[PDB]
């Protein structure tokens, strides 16, 4: 999850 | 001829937790690892390659590092963005941080050195913005307010005036510095995220995004040109490198893809622990590639995935 790309 | 020149990975050495970035110095000699350890190690390729392993420089840091980028100018110098949203500047030959930019206020995913104008580095945040900086001055040079979070930011390899952006809006923004009101260009195509780009000539920019795709634009005509599949990525940071022919991306299959920019299937893959004779534990979806980067335009790759196993591969007939 700390790797997670964010949506917007 | 091209798609057939190569058709396998083969791993000339091994290295054995995510790590978040793996890049060469400017001269391919040296090669840089980063990521949730807080820790920047600094291995010798040739050393690598060649023996049957220690780093020769470690940094400790107070975050967790999302991105490096060495300097190409300054041998000995390489940044790094962290969770924190500090961007810095290392000297690896005293260990000590020569900048600490702390404007960003939420996590800074990305850093870039430009190629061309070797004192300005980039980076940007899911605080929205792209920061522009000088090694020589402690205040950001130029700030462009982007409203969706910055995923990825790189300078073209030809001029320092343009950057690509890559946003969780799910578009490319490509700005020329010297007017920030608007872009020049914004490319649409993916459905999700970008999460990198990254420049295989002055002209040809990549991305990749959570829609499992790689995409090909043109940055001269401002033109979409290929969409690349096969690989699986809908959720991580999982990596993203070029050079003048070849795309190379992980995958949450922890699996390393690599493409040919003219043929939208991958040339060839390579499995990450493959199991043997009567190995049965985690399957292929609990571990996913997490950097990689080619050596120049060679057929030489560094990779590394969240376990934190480092290789190095080499496109082979």
């Amino acid at each position: 999850e700390i790797r997670r790309v964010p949506e917007f | 001829m091209t798609f057939t020149r190569y058709s396998r990975l083969r791993v000339i050495a091994e290295i054995r937790n995510i790590v978040s970035s793996i890049e060469f110095d400017r001269d391919d000699e040296l090669f840089a690892t980063a990521g949730v350890s807080r820790c920047i190690k600094v291995f010798d390729f040739s050393s690598v390659v060649n023996e049957p392993q220690c780093p020769i420089v470690e940094m400790s840091t107070r975050s967790k590092l999302s991105c490096l980028s060495w300097n190409k100018h300054e041998k000995n110098h390489i940044a790094s963005s962290d969770y924190e949203g500090i961007v810095t500047v290392w000297d690896v030959t005293t260990r000590q941080s020569l900048m600490e930019y702390e404007e960003h206020e939420k996590r800074a995913w990305s850093v870039d050195f430009s190629r061309t104008e070797p004192s300005m580095l980039v980076s940007g945040s899911d605080d929205c913005k792209v920061k522009v900086w000088c090694t020589r001055q402690e205040a950001s040079v130029i700030n462009i307010d982007m409203k969706a979070n910055i995923c990825c930011v790189k300078y073209n390899p030809g001029s320092s005036n343009y950057i690509a952006v890559g946003s969780a809006d799910h578009h490319i923004h490509y700005y020329d510095l010297r007017n920030i009101s608007q872009p020049l260009h914004v490319f649409s195509g993916h459905k999700k995220a970008v999460s990198y780009v990254k420049f295989l000539s002055n002209n040809e920019l990549a991305s990749a995004s959570t829609d499992s795709t790689l995409r090909l634009w043109d940055v001269k005509d401002n033109l979409p040109v290929r969409t690349f599949r096969g690989h699986t990525n809908e959720k991580n940071f999982v990596g993203l490198t070029v050079n003048s022919e070849y795309l190379a991306c992980g995958s949450e299959t922890n699996e390393v893809y690599v493409y040919h920019k003219e043929i939208t299937r991958p040339v060839t893959s390579h499995r990450f622990g493959s199991p043997d004779m009567d190995d049965a534990e985690e399957e292929a979806g609990s571990y996913f590639i997490s950097a990689v980067c080619w050596k120049s335009d060679s057929p030489t790759m560094l990779t590394a995935n969240s376990q934190g196993t480092i290789k190095v591969l080499v496109l082979a007939a």
